[PDB]
């Protein structure tokens, strides 16, 4: 059901089995690199214990990274049964086009993770360099949506820690600041109710 | 304006659109402060590591991958094999050239095993706007940069360097990465470990196996650090 999708919830209590497979997991995980950030955050083993292996049989992961969540996200990504075969990174610039610990930072990584054999994917029609406008801080350029469009057109997506900025068709965005549910397909609002009689 | 979109419709990469105090003192204060170069031609498989001394303030490690020669090549079991932390200082740095492969995973697990914790992920970016090819088998995406980590053990610049892709075959990496290493200021021993000859610079030693000359002495090498200049972060004025 092409139109956009999303659960407000906790995504370490939601039972992610309900939803099906996807031929593309996106997540911008809250990491704790410390820092006693301003929004609240996932504790290393929580991010461990994410159920991701449930998600997908055959494609691709998509993970943002910052920090220590440079080897931890590796880890993550390693531990969900993926291997990182691909690593964007994001050039951050102005509106026109300026780019914005012991050198300053002007980009964000997001590991690209594969699991078992994907098969018709348009690999290699954009590159690994991402150049946009800085919007709000923490969040991630809508250019990211068209690549993975792109590269796997009209298969079902997934997103963990969405935010409402985030919805977009063929997607389902999971995440904790959203306006409540609203899902479409009806194989996943079937696997909900059977679920989730009363809501969560 | 989407830019990854313009990619698809034109072949222009996204970096080809990038646009571009006077921190020129510390500079003369490098150069004033640098060592005279010195090189070494060495097979570093079949070479001891430990008959290099002192040890190093910072390692510059760029080591030949296969990737580099799309058109010797050491494996990053061969690169995990070398015995970094003999050499390396107690407080000590090191940049690592990782291309855009498993070497973006394995580096960093070199990085550990010799003791590092990576602080820093270094982007060279290729711009193609000269020539607007091959994919790796497990690629996902065109890949236009290479990666350069940094790792520090013990107690002004940005993480990019943007220049044109060189021509195929051509394997050097930009020489901002040494103006990179050198405006930290993190001792006067540096070490480029697979440099060419056309890598020697002053205020470094270079060691690899296609230089065409040696000068190294390790007693003549250590006679520029033997006091009062045992300590100098390299961005300071000399003592008399
Ligand atoms: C880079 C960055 C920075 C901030 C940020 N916030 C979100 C949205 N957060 C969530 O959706 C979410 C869902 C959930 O179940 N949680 C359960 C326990 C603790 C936190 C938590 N957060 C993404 N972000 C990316």
């Amino acid at each position: 059901l092409f139109p956009p999708q999303w659960i407000c919830c906790d995504i370490r209590y939601l039972d992610v089995s309900i939803l099906g497979k996807f031929a593309v997991v996106m997540a911008d995980p809250p990491w704790d690199i410390h820092m006693e950030l301003p929004y609240g955050t996932l504790t290393d083993d929580e991010m461990r214990r994410l159920n991701i292996p449930v998600l997908q049989d055959d494609g691709f992961l998509f993970l943002w990274v910052t920090g220590r969540a440079m080897e931890l996200g590796r880890e993550c990504l390693n531990l969900w049964g993926y291997e990182r075969v691909d690593e964007i990174i994001w050039v951050k610039t102005n509106q026109l086009q300026r780019i914005i610990h012991w050198l300053n930072h002007g980009k964000e990584h997001c590991l690209v993770g594969v699991k078992g054999n994907p098969q018709g994917f348009n690999q290699g029609l954009d590159c690994d360099v991402i150049v946009a406008e800085v919007r709000s801080t923490s969040h991630k350029p809508d250019e990211i949506y068209g690549m993975i469009e792109r590269l796997s057109p009209g298969t079902r997506k997934i997103e963990l820690f969405g935010r409402p900025h985030n919805v977009q068709p063929n997607w389902i965005t999971l995440g904790n600041q959203l306006d409540g549910i609203h899902l479409l397909d009806p194989d996943v609002v079937a696997r909900f109710k059977q679920r989730y009689p009363d809501g969560i | 304006n989407d830019y990854c979109q313009h990619f698809v419709d034109t072949g222009h990469r996204p970096q080809n659109f990038i646009r571009d105090e006077l921190i020129r003192l510390k500079d003369e204060l490098i150069a004033k402060s640098n060592t005279p170069p010195m090189y070494l031609q060495a097979d570093i498989e079949a070479f001891d590591i430990r008959e290099l001394t002192p040890k190093f303030d910072v390692i510059l490690l760029e080591p030949p991958l296969e990737e580099y020669y799309r058109e010797k090549c050491w494996t990053w079991d061969d690169i995990m094999k070398l015995e970094i932390d003999e050499i390396a200082a107690p407080r000590s740095f090191i940049f690592l050239w990782c291309g855009s492969g498993e070497g973006l995973d394995l580096g960093r697990v070199c990085l550990r095993k010799w003791g590092y914790r990576r602080c820093e992920d270094i982007c060279w970016i290729k711009t193609n706007k000269n020539n607007p090819k091959t994919l790796d088998p497990k690629a996902v995406f065109q890949r236009t940069k290479e990666h350069c980590l940094m790792g520090i053990k013990g107690t002004v610049d940005i993480d990019l360097i943007i220049t044109e892709e060189p021509e195929i075959g051509n394997i050097e990496k930009p020489v901002e990465i040494f103006h990179i290493i050198e405006h930290f200021c993190l001792g006067r021993r540096r070490l480029h470990l697979f440099g060419r000859d056309s890598t020697i610079r002053p205020g470094w030693l270079t060691v690899g196996p296609t230089l065409t000359n040696s000068n190294y002495n390790a007693e003549t090498y250590a006679s520029y650090f033997s006091a009062p200049n045992s300590y100098l972060t390299g961005c300071t004025e000399e003592i008399e």
